[PDB]
RNA sequence: UUCAAAGAAUCAUUCUUUUUAAAAUCCGGAUUUGUUACUUUGAGUA
RNA sequence: GCUUCCUUCAGUACCUUAUGAGAAAUCAAAGUCUUUGGGUUCU
């Protein structure tokens, strides 16, 4: 009875436990939202863990139409619904498709910049931190021949018991989802 | 040390002249109402140590030169030469002192010791041609070029700059094994002082 | 105006090492200078630099390690075939034993060594000792 | 400056967030609605944006609605068939023309005169070259007057 | 260090990062009763709600504000 | 083969006939204040004394190492 | 306007392998995707 | 409300200073030039 339908995929270890979740939310009504999972879905999860004594956190890859609609909207209570009923970290982001500039789709002609691989992943690490927004990227290049994205949040998260580690989180999510460095920060 | 700081307060190293000098700037704490540069004075303090430990370093205390040719830093320069080992220059500079081999009173030291940049400015020049250091006293306009130390104080209060002096002989003393740390120093300013 | 980001950036580049900053703010970054610089850090030249994204032409600020005597463009991107690159290189950059001479080159941008390893010679961007 | 020999950098320069602040109550629709109810009004793109800040709460109606005033606009089917820049230079031109018909000897009216028309002429083949102006538009110092409107 | 920057905003609109130096404000008459809304370096006058008075004078920049009258910037 | 001496502040690496350029050495202190055995060295090109910037300089190797404290 | 990432050899560097999107094609696997300049290989030249 | 002081824009001069330049006179542009190529018109 629904919660297979909640999310769009076949049911996989995790997903399905989210779904759950949900459901349970939307017939409880806890914290102060209501009837909200009626509107949310989701595409897939992925778990993943980090440099750490412990703690694994979650991916929550939702369609882009939904969560243009309704999860940026509420994204804060839900989040911190679903940190308080499964204790792994979790993060929503739109599954939006990257599109390759040369390469001729039957849809368009002429990739539009939002499809664009760097608007994608920019779009990306706005959607990972959502209870902040962030003040300023900054890539340093170390002589290494490595490159280094220096986010930093603003204030709003300096209340809060997990600020560090969801920063670590949030860099491990970006890692997972585009192989590339971060590190985040606040100003003082 | 609050004391030196009390010692420099009750001088007028705190009060540098007007007119900043950019490169100055990081030293001087504010301007004040009047029209004049309150220096850090504790940025003066570490600096004088700085500068302590420089002429220690110095294996033989004889070939570190002082001088200021201005009339009432001139005891207080001949004080300090007395009290370290170090040469006095005291009033007239020679130019070709650091330079001109031939010269009767040539004397190239390893350290320049100058009170003032703006007046001493011969000596200061002349250390480039001879690849001498130069530490410098000097105030909040003063120029510092060729200067690698520079203490901010000032020069145009005489008194001042007799404290520093005295300040800045203390320190080397302390540094050398000649009056143990906790004790403080017998001799006073005034001593140094221009009459 | 602006015309070439890239030999602008080279030319502030230059100043700060002749003055000897340590740190110097490259005010148009641009793909290509950002490439350039990589290239520069890989052979020693620069040290980090800290491409700030602004939400326009981003600016670099870049870290210096008093290494550079000279950088450089040369400006006509003159196309250059593989066998035309030695003259040019005599006549540019101060001895064959050091000294860069970066190509633009359909294998990205290379200096000339690279470029002869591969066997592709390219438009020619700049320089350095 | 493309005539004078003025340098000056005064210039609007946007806040670095641009999704829009925690602040702004209006709904794109509402803001939408209040734009086009402006440009009936008879303001231009540059003046109904001003209103919007200043009147209204709005720093950015790009930050509010995805889009553009001038693309709302168009959209909404309001927009002049003359650009805004264009049309200003054009009147200008008039009113340049007006004074040197009544007032001959003024020389340094009619050198201005002239840098204007050549900045029309720039600004128009701008325009030509998108599709903004039809390629059938020369503007005339006969016509301009009757063009305005 | 040209990068991390401390208490130069009082450089020029083009610092480091560009900021404008303008901001909004949550503005209130004296017994209008009501968050009235405003941009400083608002070039036309603002009318508040109820009896038309003008709140801000306009000027060649930052508006002079009319009257007493109080203004909490918007934040944010 | 003499390899010549890098100015330690900018590395500008600095010839026989430039005198000007100084070899600054700062005596080390030993827990009580008193004046340890060692000596910690920096060489300054002639530029930079030129310039003025060489007390910075100076402030900024100092900093680097631990002798003095506030960088500027 | 697809940035990058990871593995093996060599004396921090060099050369190599593998994958990270979307569409069409082929029996879950496997393989095509603007024009020109430029460049590289050729071809053909007494 | 004006006045000053601070910072900052755009003008606009001057002063010292150039391990910057120049044949020098001098020049914060005549600098960033045998470490020669930002663009461009003229001679
Ligand atoms: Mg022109
Ligand atoms: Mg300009
Ligand atoms: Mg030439």
């Amino acid at each position: 009875a629904v919660q297979k339908r909640v999310l769009k995929s076949n049911p996989s270890d995790l997903e399905k436990e989210i779904a759950q979740c949900l459901l349970d939310i939307e017939l409880s009504s806890s914290s102060d939202i209501k009837t909200d999972a009626k509107e949310i879905k989701l595409l897939s999860c992925d778990l993943i863990e980090v440099e750490k004594l412990k703690k694994k956190t979650i991916l929550i890859y939702i369609p882009y139409k939904i969560y243009t609609t309704y999860v940026r909207k509420i994204q804060r209570k839900l989040i911190n619904e679903l940190e308080k009923k499964t204790k792994k970290y979790v993060v929503l982001v739109a599954k939006r498709t990257i599109l390759k500039g040369k390469q001729k789709n039957k849809s368009f002609k002429i990739i539009p910049r939002s499809r664009t691989l760097t608007s994608v992943y920019d779009s990306i690490l706005e959607d990972i931190v959502s209870p902040s927004e962030i003040i300023g990227k900054r890539i340093s290049m170390k002589a290494d021949g490595k490159r280094v994205f220096k986010i930093m949040l603003d204030s709003k998260e300096r209340q809060r018991d997990n600020i560090e580690e969801k920063l670590i989180s949030f860099a491990a999510v970006y890692k997972k989802i585009t192989r590339r460095d971060a590190v985040f920060s606040l100003p003082p | 040390k609050e004391e030196s700081i009390a010692k420099m307060l009750i001088c007028k190293v705190h009060i540098g002249t007007k007119n900043l000098e950019n490169k100055m700037k990081r030293y001087v704490y504010t301007r004040a109402k009047d029209g004049v540069h309150i220096i850090n004075l504790a940025k003066t303090y570490e600096k004088l140590q700085l500068a302590a430990r420089i002429i220690v370093a110095i294996s033989n205390p004889a070939d570190v030169v002082v001088v200021s040719a201005r009339p009432f830093g001139s005891r207080a320069v001949l004080k300090f030469a007395q009290y370290t080992g170090a040469q006095a220059i005291a009033g007239r500079w020679t130019p070709g002192m650091l330079t001109n081999q031939i010269i009767q009173k040539f004397t190239e030291p390893r350290l320049l010791i100058v009170t003032d940049p703006r007046t001493d400015a011969q000596s200061v020049k002349e250390s480039a041609y001879a690849n001498i250091p130069v530490i410098a006293l000097c105030d909040s306009d003063s120029p510092l070029e060729h200067v690698d130390i520079a203490i901010p104080c000032n020069n145009k209060g005489k008194e001042s700059i007799a404290l520093m002096y005295w300040l800045l002989a203390q320190e080397v003393l302390y540094l050398k094994g000649v009056i143990p740390r906790s004790e403080p120093w017998n001799v006073m300013v005034d001593m140094f002082l221009w009459r | 105006v602006r015309m070439s980001v890239l030999a602008d950036c080279l030319k502030t580049i230059n100043n700060a090492e002749k003055r000897g900053r340590r740190q110097v703010l490259i005010r148009p970054s641009s793909k290509v200078v950002i490439k350039f610089l990589q290239y520069m850090q890989k052979k020693g030249y620069i040290g980090s630099f800290e491409i700030v994204d602004d939400h326009r032409s981003g600016k670099i600020v870049v870290n210096l390690l008093g290494r550079i005597n000279k950088c450089a463009v040369i400006s006509p991107r003159y196309d250059v075939k593989l066998d035309e690159i030695e003259k040019i290189i005599t006549s540019i950059l101060p001895s064959r034993l050091f000294g860069h001479l970066i190509l633009t080159t359909p294998y990205g941008i290379m200096d000339h060594e690279e470029a002869r390893r591969k066997h592709t010679g390219g438009k020619v961007l700049g320089f350095f000792f | 400056r493309m005539y004078g020999k003025g340098k000056g950098i005064s210039s609007s320069t946007l806040p670095y967030k641009r999704k829009q602040p925690s602040w702004l109550k209006q709904k794109p629709s509402e803001i939408e609605d209040a734009i086009i109810k402006l440009a009936k009004k008879g303001q231009t793109p540059s003046q109904i944006g001003a209103t919007l800040r200043d009147n209204y709460g709005i720093p950015q109606v790009k930050s509010v609605t995805g889009n553009k005033i001038l693309r709302i606009l168009r959209a909404q089917g309001i927009a002049t068939t003359i650009p805004e820049d264009l049309y200003f230079l054009i009147k200008k031109a008039v009113s340049m023309r007006k004074h040197l018909e009544k007032n001959k000897k003024d020389k340094d009216c009619k050198f201005r005169l002239i840098l204007t028309e050549s900045k029309i002429h720039r600004i128009s083949r701008y325009y030509k070259r998108k599709k903004l102006l039809p390629s059938n538009w020369k503007y005339q110092s006969s016509t301009a007057s009757a063009l305005i409107a | 260090n040209p990068d991390p920057v401390e208490e130069s905003k009082k450089h020029k609109l083009k610092r480091l990062i560009p900021t404008p130096n303008s901001y909004f404000m949550d503005v209130k008459c004296p017994g209008c009763l009501q968050i009235t809304t405003l941009f400083s370096h608002a070039q036309n006058v603002v009318l508040c709600g109820s009896c038309n008075i003008m709140l801000c004078q306009p000027t060649g920049g930052k508006c002079k504000l009319t009257e007493g009258c109080s203004f909490r910037k918007k934040i944010e | 083969i003499y390899i010549p001496r890098k100015c330690s502040a900018t590395s500008r690496l600095i010839p026989a006939k430039e005198h000007g350029a100084v070899q600054i050495n700062v005596g080390m202190v030993d827990a009580n204040g008193v004046y340890n055995g060692k000596t910690e060295t920096f060489a300054i090109s002639g530029h930079v004394r030129q310039n003025g910037e060489s007390d910075a300089c100076l402030n900024r190797l100092m900093y680097e190492k631990k002798l003095l404290s506030f960088q500027n």
